[PDB]
RNA sequence: AUUGACGGAAGGGCACCACC
RNA sequence: ACGAGACUCUGGCAUGCUAACUAGUUACGCGACCCCCGAGCGGUCGGCGUCCCCCAACUUCUUAGAGGGACAAGUGGCGUUCAGCCACCCGAGAUUGAGCAAUAACAGGUCUGUGAUGCCCUUAGAUGUCCGGGGCUGCACGCGCGCUACACUGACUGGCUCAGCGUGUGCCUACCCUACGCCGGCAGGCGCGGGUAACCCGUUGAACCCCAUUCGUGAUGGGGAUCGGGGAUUGCAAUUAUUCCCCAUGAACGAGGAAUUCCCAGUAAGUGCGGGUCAUAAGCUUGCGUUGAUUAAGUCCCUGCCCUUUGUACACAC
């Protein structure tokens, strides 16, 4: 797997500013303006729930209302429950969804 | 409480007579509902010449 | 005696463009072959030497109603934009073409910077445009 | 000496039909340099019979809604059609136009009373009908075809003025008279 | 001595013109070079609304409008003389704005 | 006036480029090449725009293929290209006749294996750009 | 199926019977001889340059020869 | 017997929200 | 007597009056440029000045006040010699366009405009109110208002030349219109100045149109739906794509059945520009100018209204 030429481990190492050049214009503008306390707390909880799971099983699901949180490369592998208005749909974050938002993985209709 | 930003949009603006948010007239700095304008027009000075 | 007003402008522009292209002193940007002259065009200009024609046209447009800038220059060269299935609207021309053209003319010593703001025509620009107008008016009566 | 478009004389035309003499306005007072004037001819009744016939032909060519209001275009296509006529025939284009009006006008129509009883046709209305038939013949001949509207207008009213049946207006006139004769 | 400019604004022509007449006459009586009434283009403020309070009917509209008229008077005289030229029974719908050669 | 080596039809990129058509609009029959890209390609090469496709010989055809296959080498700007900042490769380039179909297929399957919203709406066969589906789009559906 | 470029027979016909038309214009030479309008304009401009035919009028929409 | 409304009654007039 | 008309606003006229550096014109002086023999009460100038008070006057154009002006007044004809109608002269104009708009009504619409309101319901696990997310936009289909088109009376590229309404920095209220200079191919970005406005944007360099080039009757360089990739802007947040820009893909559509709408003079139609909505934004509406017609000066056939006569077992109107 590669994302705009660069591999996953380098994507993990680089800062937000270097990461901005590998995104689309929408995600670069969203990272140019800050990330508020909601997204920082979501990243905190995702990090905490990934660093406490035993080996060879998925991390515990982390529910969230934030459907507009872009998927950083420190979110891959982790399990998220995204609200769709009524329920928390489970999304296993796979490395291909770096660019996309969390919102377009929990459908809000039928 | 009143945490959500209300710096623009229909939520920010309300009529200066009834505090209704629909049909608002903002031209010339009125900030009045269309019906309230239609009622107070003669008092404000908006004659209906043509 | 002849002046720029006393001659067909559509042929005066071709004469001035041929003059500018003749004397190899106009500066051309490297992207001339790859750009549309406005966001409302569909293709690039059909004329390879479009830069000389645009420079001559704005030299004429600075002889009369002098004192202009890149904004007014992109409202002179703006046109109609067809928005697909939506109605059409007036849209301005590209600013970089206009700025490069005016700076190239400034490098030719024809155009200079006005006092209040904008760009006007030097006495040398007046002299050159009037001599070109004399040439086209003379070549019309033969 | 007022010449249409600067080159077409107007005192040697001949309206050979007495009925249409005072509706095809082309000479002595009606001479003009161009088929364009701020008209005010639709103000009162019959005032459009005092309009030059080339300006009526120009007016009736601004049609189908993509050419509405575009009068300068119709003025130049009339100018170019007249030059084509003078090349093809070898006679004054105003004469050819006047003869096309006279030949292409229907002189007996059929109105709906009910079955359609035959009726006679006014001179002004048959001038109107002649102009409209020539214009629509030219218009439908130039649509989806490599010929231009000037050549189609020229060949239309040339075939009209000569009287042949390959024009569209002569076909329509013959059809109108044929029904209005079979249904008297 | 200054270039004092009096600007008069009103919504009706009658009282505005009569206040202008009073000012010009008072200034002419005391021998002033009075550059007389300049008339700026009247501003028409227009608001077109729907007539109905609900949204049902025949879609008729209501065209309210308000005109604003503006007049100018230029005096060339000391301040204390304009302080008695003015202050003579200004009509209600008229509003004056003295500008004493500076903002 | 016709040259005896007039190629009536071309086979440039496993596609049939119709001769008897103007060269700038001839190569437009290749998928991935449109009017603006064809004009900038033919302008970077020394090919006269006022030519019917069949009038060219093999040298100009090979040069046209080389310039359109490798646009960045011949100073065609990055913003011109179809596939800028590729998701997987990361390389700026222009996808041609068969590459644009493999790339469109690979794009839809990327967005569909991931179960994104746009990919699901492509799989179901609906509009994916926010359009109202209530009254339009009924042709392609039973 | 208009010819984009003249062959020998059509070029012979254009040189041997087009300068004897009362009306010459790019829409009647491109219909008697089956050629495209662009080839017609090119051919008539070449004939005018050589001097066989005379220009009556020149417009951006209609050009007329003799 | 009177006023209104109606008549798949009988006469007049009007309207490019009717026609020609 | 009310309604109609009169009335009010608006359009058209005034070389007559009142005036104007927040509008100009014309002279004069200075300056630039062009011809020239030596040339000139020569030509172009939205270049500058006459606002230090004469070292220039004036109001034609612009603005807006007061008056004037049109009344079927004059001349023929018809008409009961009546009201009036038709034509014509002189005229700016011989029917400019709207606003207001009666007696009675309608179970017409609005309790979702209101600190207009009766009654009923609910009132702390609230139908109050706030916050987070979703939805109004969902898609086999059936209608209505529209926008773009089907091309050559055209599309594309370049060149040249013209508008009129009117808006603009805000109590709470954050959010204005923008000239000029420099980056960028574009959307855009960064500096810096003017404007609370006849002062600045702005002489609002609008589009159609006009002039030249390419194409050539082909679903084509007509049409631009659908869709892939990228770049910016607004926002606290753009995915179910806000909007804008660039490359690419290139569908139906070849003038539309039965039916049906709207309209008679600067009108229909074409074509753009403002206002409202608006942090972001018009395929909508409301106004504005621009190019500018075909047909008609009639009728009761169709669709509806109004009057009169006539029949009624109808009066909550069969
Ligand atoms: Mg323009
Ligand atoms: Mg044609
Ligand atoms: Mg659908
Ligand atoms: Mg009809
Ligand atoms: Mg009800
Ligand atoms: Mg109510
Ligand atoms: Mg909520
Ligand atoms: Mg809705
Ligand atoms: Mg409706
Ligand atoms: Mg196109
Ligand atoms: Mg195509
Ligand atoms: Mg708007
Ligand atoms: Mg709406
Ligand atoms: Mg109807």
């Amino acid at each position: 797997f590669t994302y705009r030429g660069v591999d996953l481990d380098q994507l993990l190492d680089m800062s937000y500013e270097q990461l901005m050049q590998l995104y689309s214009a929408r995600q670069r503008r969203r990272l140019n303006r800050g990330l508020r306390r909601k997204q920082h707390s979501l990243l905190k909880r995702l990090r905490k729930a990934k660093k406490e799971a035993p080996p060879m099983e998925k991390p515990e699901v982390v529910k969230t209302h934030l459907r507009d949180m872009i998927i950083l490369p420190e979110m891959v592998g982790s399990m998220v429950g995204v609200y769709n208005g009524k329920t928390f749909n489970q999304v296993e974050i796979k490395p291909e969804m770096i660019g996309h938002y969390l919102g377009e993985f929990s459908i809000t209709y039928k | 409480y009143w945490s959500h930003p209300r710096k623009f949009g229909q939520g920010s603006r309300s009529c200066r007579v009834c505090s209704n948010r629909h049909g608002l007239i903002r031209k010339y700095g009125l900030n009045m509902c269309r019906q309230c304008f239609r009622q107070y027009a003669k008092d404000i000075g908006f004659i209906k010449l043509d | 005696g002849v002046t720029v007003k006393d001659v067909n402008q559509q042929e005066f522009v071709r004469a001035l463009a041929a003059f500018l292209k003749k004397s190899g002193k106009l500066k051309v940007p490297e992207w001339v072959d790859t750009v549309k002259l406005a966001k409302h065009k569909e293709l690039a200009p059909y004329d390879e030497n479009w830069f000389y024609t645009r420079a001559a046209s704005t030299a004429r447009h600075l002889y009369l109603r002098g004192g202009a800038g890149v904004g007014s220059m992109t409202k002179i060269y703006g046109g109609r934009q067809r928005n697909g299935v939506m109605p059409s609207h007036f849209s301005r021309g590209s600013k970089s073409v206009a700025r490069r053209v005016l700076q190239a003319l400034e490098g030719l010593k024809m155009v200079e910077k006005d006092q209040d703001g904008g760009r006007k025509l030097t006495p040398q620009g007046q002299r050159d445009l009037d001599r070109i107008a004399g040439q086209v008016a003379a070549a019309n009566k033969k | 000496d007022i010449k249409l478009f600067g080159k077409w004389s107007t005192d040697d035309v001949q309206i050979n039909d007495i009925s249409l003499q005072d509706y095809i306005a082309v000479k002595e007072k009606y001479a003009k340099y161009l088929p364009h004037s701020a008209g005010r001819y639709a103000a009162k009744r019959f005032r459009k019979a005092q309009c030059p016939i080339v300006e009526r032909l120009t007016n009736s060519m601004m049609m189908h809604g993509r050419n509405n209001g575009k009068k300068l275009m119709t003025v130049r296509i009339v100018k170019h059609a007249f030059e084509i006529i003078h090349l093809l025939t070898g006679e004054n284009p105003l004469q050819v136009l006047v003869n096309a009006i006279i030949n292409s006008g229907p002189r007996e129509d059929s109105t709906r009373i009910g079955r359609r009883q035959a009726v006679d046709v006014s001179p002004l209305r048959r001038v109107n009908q002649a102009i409209w038939l020539l214009c629509t013949g030219a218009r439908e001949a130039a649509f989806r075809n490599i010929k231009t509207i000037a050549e189609c207008l020229a060949d239309e009213l040339i075939n009209a003025a000569k009287g042949s049946s390959n024009s569209y207006a002569i076909k329509k006139k013959d059809e109108l008279e044929r029904v209005a004769k079979s249904n008297r | 001595i200054h270039r004092i400019r009096i600007t008069l604004t009103s919504r009706n022509v009658k009282s505005l013109e009569k206040v202008c007449a009073d000012l010009i006459r008072g200034a002419k009586e005391k021998n002033l070079k009075v550059k007389g009434p300049v008339r700026m283009p009247t501003k028409t403020l227009r608001i077109t609304t729907r007539k109905t309070p609900c949204g049902e009917g025949s879609k008729t509209w209501d065209r309210f409008q308000m005109r604003i008229h503006k007049r100018l008077i230029d005096l060339h005289s000391p301040s204390e003389i304009v302080k008695q030229i003015t202050s003579i029974s200004i009509e209600p719908g008229v509003e004056v704005e003295v500008t004493i050669a500076d903002a | 006036v016709i040259p005896e080596k007039f190629q009536h039809i071309l086979r440039v990129l496993n596609t049939n480029i119709d001769g008897r058509r103007k060269i700038a609009f001839a190569i437009t029959a290749i998928k991935g090449v449109g009017r603006r890209y064809a004009h900038v390609v033919l302008r970077k090469a020394d090919i006269d725009l006022t030519k019917r496709a069949g009038e060219l010989t093999e040298d100009e055809v090979e040069r046209v293929i080389t310039i359109m296959q490798n646009p960045r080498q011949y100073k065609i700007p990055d913003w011109f290209l179809n596939r800028q900042k590729d998701v997987k490769d990361g390389k700026y380039s222009q996808v041609l006749a068969n590459g644009l179909d493999n790339k469109l297929r690979e794009d839809l399957e990327r967005l569909k294996k991931i179960r994104a919203h746009r990919g699901l709406r492509h799989f179901w066969g609906l509009r994916v750009r926010g359009q109202h589906t209530k009254t339009t789009g009924r042709r392609g559906r039973t | 199926n208009n010819l984009v470029l003249f062959d020998k027979a059509t070029y012979d016909k254009l040189c041997k019977e087009v300068p004897n038309y009362k009306l010459i214009t790019p829409a009647v030479v491109s219909e008697r001889l089956k050629i495209r309008g662009s080839l017609a304009r090119a051919a008539l401009q070449e004939l005018l340059s050589k001097g066989l035919i005379k220009l009556v009028s020149k417009h951006r929409a209609q050009v007329i020869y003799t």
